[PDB]
């Protein structure tokens, strides 16, 4: 297609509309109601251009560029005087009722409405009458509501309802009293409600957690990082000010998480700002806790570790690849233990074997949206891998997309698409121990124990391919529903099988692998997704090591007299009594961590590690993508006595002091080279980001914007002498604005989006090759493994049906987006959002116990009696008891275990 | 009455055509008269109009093909099919075929509605049918087709 | 606080039978609840949503979009005087002044006895007989300001 804008010829995509085609060319057209992920609706009337019939036409006609196709031989003008006057008039109409709020508005300096007001050149007010005002609502702890600032662009309702699937946000009212909010006060119920703060072009929906400690966008220090709160690896831009992590912005990655995060990743960052974190090395001597600097901490630790006979190291899936590798090098390969339990490790290694040996392509998160049928087995995706659930919602709406494409309706005309595809949708079959948040769009939901979910998967695989092992004892009605699933999956051009390790069942993963193999054998373009538990679960699985039970065995038998625990609380993966006994028996415990955990009371030495905000490293996605996170700020810039080093730096210098009695604060690139030299299946992590010598025409990449303020006053209360700018030897980023952040710079790591004239999140348009596409020079991150040439064999270990045995209670895992992740549930704003700990019971089991809804029952696990109030779960099955995983006292390792002595307290 | 007389419902007049007719009472918005907003209000939604194309003929009520016509058009149809094309074309010597309900309202002698052929001048409507302005009133303006 | 009666639910389901989509009976369900109770209370929104299987925000958006679906409590009789251009020419201002003098309320308000709620409605479609008023179901045309203190006294 060829378009002519203002007499200049451009070659565009004819399937695009004119607004996105012209924004992809670098032309500036103001817009409000259009979003690249939401489509065109033509509400705000801001994007007007002048379209001419042909080259020899001068009159023309004002058209909405978002609603106009970029067809071949199109003639438009943006800088036409009539078009400019109309766009300025639209801005003026929006300005008539807008409140005088910019100094006390959290959107200021980050506001799309401010940018478009300046861009149209409207700065003179001639409206003299009153302004309409609105009451605000309480939307919960995360989103602050300020309805006066609304321009009625309908982006919030289109995102929250049509895109995200939420039900409790809407538009109410009429002519000019349109109200965007909830029907009543209350917490917004969607797991993706936090994206409203970037979807809303004004300051109606604002980050309340940021608003408590507000600072402007130009005052932030940003870095490109990876969210640490689950395994999806969404790209984030954490920004800090005055030594504390202030905000998490979405960092655009066209391959992973393009515009959206979930609320856990957006709002669970508050554990970084906790005041009980270790900020200096501490050695316990007697009852005293002597504070050390880095040098003498390394010397004393090296002396005690040299005096010991065997040293073991316990890693964590929280820690990065470099940190776990450094611990593995310090203690030796045979003495290194993954910090997760044996069953967790077995399920994780099986998921890895399916991903990198099953011969079936594992999609990226953006690619999930293009699949034609989804089967989810055992994985409560919305509570464990939430952005996969959002992508699955888009994949389900793909059927309405196809039906509208059959009637020659353009891809961006979203309202016509939703009108054609009324309630038709692609098949979704979810399986869980209870109801999920995907049940509203699921074609079928199977609520069953994990044995029965695995049996359903094996039966589906056998019905698709008779070479798969058969299942004996399927009821005829369940068989009919299985046949419905098989007809939906066999007719799909791109079926997608999603499972994961959060079900606590190996057989569920085996059944999902069998279904994916059966669909692969029929010629389908099948994909398989595995949801792991933690940010670097897949990296820890690739690195390998013994289980936590083997490490505790070594500590309890006395074969190991020194243990180094890296970023692991050890109570989420084993019983707390056994961990406490093993750590009390060991004469040397050294905890390298950034959070105050319960095992530090047994620790002889505590090394104050850095969090993701204060460290660099590599983490491995649930799809096997290696991604770097870069340090946001120097922790010692404000508090000079803070000794908070990276975990790989601590462990590498400790290894160097153990060998040659000299400390060695290494560089990140050296550790990455060591990883790719010693572990060949982690060799892809070298290409995740360029090394520290990378430059854009000789200069580094800036962490903070050009207008960063307070350079000679922010530390002036400590000392009037401005300190040295902190030097970053690990990465290509600088701790200053003396660097490059151009949208046209040849790089993939973008710390934050800013363009002149574009201060809002809409500045990401300048950083993309096409708007809503990829980044201009490729998205960051690299897949570690390719699709295998040959797949696996069928798993023949079909489990038996679940049998409720008296006295025992199978623990059904219930996951929560706010509470199940360890560090995020340590964040203070999650405590208001955290549900009360309820033990979930079947009505029949509660009637057998005599227990009603709300009475407190006591149950003993590992000889420890704990008491919880009862919530009746109708979707649960008899003989199972539902427990909230990862909460206070309930470890996620309890999933699949049995329970004893359940009685009323 | 038309249902109990066999004119509506299943197998009308023995042809085999099934047609069911419903009456949907609105809840009072002027924008509901706009045909795409009418379709939105029929679907139980807020009566925002829809952008065209696509027109309701291809994707209308609940995505199905839908045709929206005024009361007077559908009242013109039965006489057309009961008398013929040439009768409907031979009642007015104008480019607009057929008759139309026209009438003057507001401070006139006889406000009301009369069926007149197209091409009738407004002055003769006001003076003959409406009777002209009332006593002691001077005509200064008029609107031909509503607000 | 709110519970739909059996007759209300039966009427709502009967209206749901008339449409391809159960969402399309939202306006009729709101009008049924309003007819039975004078107005649509706050719990009725979630009750209608639960019966129809649509979100409560959709029901609330429908109820607040349409001016005839009352969302605040009203009086026993709703006076709806016409406001549009033809009744402006025919002198609806005298009728509005007579109503405000007789009832001592501004438009949009309810009398202290809870008897009348005064509302300026749109054009009533009776322009050749203006000015027009619509009390609860009855349209009164050819209004004069002297006939209001007789017209309002047969609606007890
Ligand atoms: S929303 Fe934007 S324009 Fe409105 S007060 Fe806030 S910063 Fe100013
Ligand atoms: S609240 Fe924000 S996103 Fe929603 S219509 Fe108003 S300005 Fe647009
Ligand atoms: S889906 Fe996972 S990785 Fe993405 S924002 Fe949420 S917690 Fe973070
Ligand atoms: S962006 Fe085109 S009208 Fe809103
Ligand atoms: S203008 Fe009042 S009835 Fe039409
Ligand atoms: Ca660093």
């Amino acid at each position: 297609a060829t378009i002519h804008v203002d007499g200049k010829e451009y070659e565009v995509n004819g399937a695009d509309n004119l607004l996105e085609a012209c924004l992809s060319l670098g032309l500036d057209i103001p817009y409000f109601c259009w979003h690249p992920a939401l489509g065109s609706v033509g509400a705000c009337r801001q994007c007007a251009v002048k379209q001419y019939q042909n080259a020899e036409d001068t009159r023309g006609r004002l058209v909405m560029s978002c609603m106009t196709p970029a067809s071949d031989g199109t003639f438009i003008s943006i800088d036409d005087e009539e078009a400019k006057q109309f766009r300025e008039s639209v801005v003026e109409w929006l300005m008539t009722n807008h409140p005088h709020d910019c100094p006390v508005c959290e959107e200021g300096g980050n506001c799309h409405l401010q940018d478009m007001t300046v861009m149209t050149g409207h700065s003179f007010r001639r409206y003299r009458f009153t302004k309409r005002t609105h009451r605000n609502q309480d939307l919960g702890p995360f989103i602050s509501h300020e309805m006066n600032r609304c321009i009625a662009c309908y982006r919030c309702v289109r995102y929250y309802k049509d895109y995200a699937g939420g039900t409790d946000l809407g538009v109410y009212g009429a002519h000019d009293n349109v109200y965007f909010g909830r029907p009543e006060d209350g917490t917004l119920e969607s797991e993706f409600s936090g994206n409203l703060v970037e979807i809303c072009p004004t300051g109606v929906f604002t980050d309340k957690t940021h608003s408590e400690r507000y600072n402007r966008k130009w005052d932030m220090q940003f870095a490109p990082s990876i969210c640490q709160q689950c395994s999806i690896g969404c790209n984030i831009s954490p920004g800090e000010r005055y030594g504390e992590l202030r905000r998490i912005e979405n960092r655009y990655n066209g391959t992973v998480n393009h515009y959206f995060l979930c609320d856990r990743g957006r709002f669970g960052y508050g554990y970084v700002n906790l005041k009980d974190r270790p900020r200096q090395p501490v050695q316990r001597r007697g009852d005293d806790f002597i504070t050390l600097n880095a040098e003498q901490a390394m010397q004393g630790a090296a002396d005690i570790l040299r005096q010991s006979k065997k040293v073991i190291g316990i890693g964590s899936p929280r820690a990065s690849v470099e940190s776990n590798f450094a611990l593995r090098e310090l203690v030796g390969e045979e003495n290194f233990y993954t910090g997760i339990a044996h069953g967790e490790q077995e399920r994780l290694q099986l998921a890895l074997k399916v991903l990198r040996e099953g011969g079936i392509y594992t999609p990226a998160l953006r690619e999930i949206e293009s699949y034609d049928a989804v089967l989810v087995l055992g994985e409560d995706v919305t509570q464990t891998g939430a952005r996969v659930a959002l992508a699955v919602r888009q994949a389900v709406k793909g059927k309405a997309r196809e039906m509208a494409a059959a009637q020659k309706v353009a891809d961006w005309q979203i309202a016509a698409i939703l009108n054609i595809g009324q309630r038709a949708k692609h098949p979704l079959f979810v399986t869980n121990v209870d109801d999920t948040r995907l049940d509203d769009i699921a074609a079928w939901t199977y609520r069953a124990p994990v044995e029965d979910q695995a049996r359903l998967g094996f039966a589906i695989a056998h019905a698709l391919d008779n070479s798969a092992p058969a299942v004996d004892g399927i009821e005829p009605e369940l068989q009919s529903k299985i046949d419905v699933i098989v007809q939906a999956l066999a007719g799909a051009k791109k079926p997608l099988i999603i499972s994961g390790t959060n079900a606590g069942s190996l057989e569920v993963i085996q059944a999902a692998a069998n279904v994916a193999k059966a669909l692969k054998g029929r010629g389908a373009d099948v994909g398989i997704t595995m949801i792991a538990r933690s940010v670097n679960s897949m990296g820890l699985g690739i690195m390998g090591g013994g289980s936590l039970e083997e490490a505790l065995t070594e500590l309890e038998t006395g074969r190991a007299d020194a243990v180094v625990v890296l970023e692991n609380d050890l109570h989420r993966h084993a019983s707390a009594t056994r961990v406490n006994a093993a750590l009390a028996k060991a004469p040397l415990v050294m905890v390298v961590d950034h959070q105050r955990t319960a095992i530090m009371e047994n620790a002889h030495l505590v090394l104050s590690a850095a969090s993701f905000a204060e460290s660099d490293g590599t983490v491995i996605n649930n799809e096997g993508r290696a991604q770097r996170f870069f340090q946001v700020y120097d922790p010692a810039y404000y508090d000079s006595k803070t000794v908070m080093l990276e975990s790989w730096r601590w462990l590498h210098s400790l290894h160097s002091t153990l060998l040659s009695r000299e400390v060695d604060w290494t560089q990140l690139d050296h550790v990455i080279d060591a990883v790719v030299a010693k572990i060949p299946e982690l060799a892809g992590i070298k290409d995740a980001a360029p090394d520290a010598t990378f430059r854009i025409r000789g200069q580094k990449l800036a962490r903070e914007p050009h207008r960063y303020s307070g350079r000679t006053a922010m530390r002036a209360n400590i000392s009037v002498h401005e300190p040295r700018q902190p030097q970053d030897i690990d990465t290509m980023f600088t701790f200053s604005m003396e660097g490059n952040n151009q949208p046209t710079a040849h790089r993939s790591q973008v710390p934050f989006a800013w363009a002149p004239g574009w201060n809002s999140p809409q500045a990401w348009n300048k950083f993309q090759d096409e708007v809503g596409g990829k980044l201009r020079f490729g998205d960051p991150g690299v897949r570690l493994f390719e699709t295998s040439e040959n797949g696996l064999d069928y798993f023949t270990s079909v489990p038996a049906r679940f049998q409720p045995q008296d006295g025992k209670w199978r623990i059904a895992p219930y996951y929560h987006l706010f509470g199940s992740d360890e560090l995020s549930q340590r964040a203070p704003v999650f405590q208001s959002r955290m549900p009360q700990p309820y033990i979930k019971l079947n009505p029949a089991d509660a009637a057998k116990l005599g227990v009603n809804a709300g009475t407190r029952v006591s149950f003993s696990y590992d000889g420890n009696t704990v008491t919880l109030p009862v919530e009746i779960a109708e979707g649960l099955t008899a003989g199972q008891v539902g427990l909230p995983m990862g909460m206070s006292g309930i470890a996620p390792v309890l999933a699949g275990a049995h329970l004893e002595d359940l009685k009323e307290a | 009455e038309a249902t109990e007389a066999g004119l509506l419902g299943k197998n009308i007049m023995g042809t085999g055509f099934d047609f069911e007719l419903f009456v949907h009472t609105g809840a009072g918005r002027y924008i509901c008269g706009e045909e795409t907003a009418l379709i939105n209000s029929l679907e139980g939604r807020r009566a925002n109009p829809r952008s065209k194309p696509p027109f309701p003929a291809t994707s209308g009520a609940w995505g199905k093909p839908t045709c929206v016509n005024n009361v007077e058009t559908l009242c013109n149809v039965p006489a057309i099919l009961a008398n013929g094309v040439e009768w409907y074309q031979n009642i007015s010597k104008s480019k607009d075929a057929g008759t139309k309900l026209m009438g003057f309202s507001g401070r006139v002698k006889n406000p009301g509605l009369w069926e007149l052929p197209f091409g009738t001048t407004a002055r003769e409507i006001l003076e003959d049918y409406a009777g002209g302005m009332r006593d002691g009133l001077k005509f200064k303006a008029w609107q031909p087709g509503g607000a | 606080a709110f519970e739909l009666s059996a007759a209300e639910r039966e009427a709502i389901e009967h209206e749901m039978h008339h449409y391809e989509d159960p969402r399309a009976a939202s306006i009729e369900a709101l009008k049924i609840v309003q007819k039975q109770r004078g107005w649509v209370p706050d719990g009725a929104i979630h009750a209608i949503a639960d019966v129809l299987g649509i979100p409560a925000s959709d029901v609330e958006g429908v109820a607040t979009f349409y001016s005839q679906i009352f969302r605040q409590p009203v009086g026993r009789h709703v006076i709806r005087y016409c406001d549009s251009v033809v009744c402006h020419i025919n002198g609806y201002q005298g009728i509005q002044a007579a109503l405000e003098k007789k009832l001592n309320i501004k438009p949009g308000q309810t009398t202290f006895d809870g008897r009348f709620t005064l509302l300026p409605t749109c054009c009533l479609g009776n322009c050749d007989k203006g000015p027009n008023m619509m009390i609860d179901e009855d349209t009164h045309a050819h209004l004069t300001p002297e006939a209001i203190p007789e017209l309002l006294e047969r609606y007890k």
